[PDB]
């Protein structure tokens, strides 16, 4: 829906300790 | 520039950017903008009209 998007990730500060 | 050029050296922005910082400022989430925004600039140019 978003005119001019574009691509990249997103950090998720979550991820480390689940993967930790 | 929006409001940029009136506290200092006028801060190019685009313009779609700049409308949704509009909204942002009257609490309707930037969000609304981009999502609506063929609705808005056809409503503008409408209103012109
Ligand atoms: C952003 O990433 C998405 C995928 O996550 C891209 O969508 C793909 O685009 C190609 C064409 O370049 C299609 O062949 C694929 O089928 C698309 N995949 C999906 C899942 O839709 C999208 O093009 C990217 N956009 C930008 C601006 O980089
Ligand atoms: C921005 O302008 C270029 C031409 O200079 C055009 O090719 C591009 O699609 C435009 N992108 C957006 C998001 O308006």
């Amino acid at each position: 829906v978003v005119i001019g998007i574009v691509n990249n990730t997103v950090y998720d500060p979550l991820q480390p300790e689940l993967d930790s | 520039s929006g409001w940029t050029f009136g506290a200092g050296a006028a801060l190019q922005i685009p313009f779609a950017m700049q409308m949704a910082y509009r909204f942002n400022g009257i609490g309707v989430t930037q969000n609304v903008l981009y999502e609506n925004q063929k609705l808005i600039a056809n409503q503008f140019n409408s209103a012109i009209g």
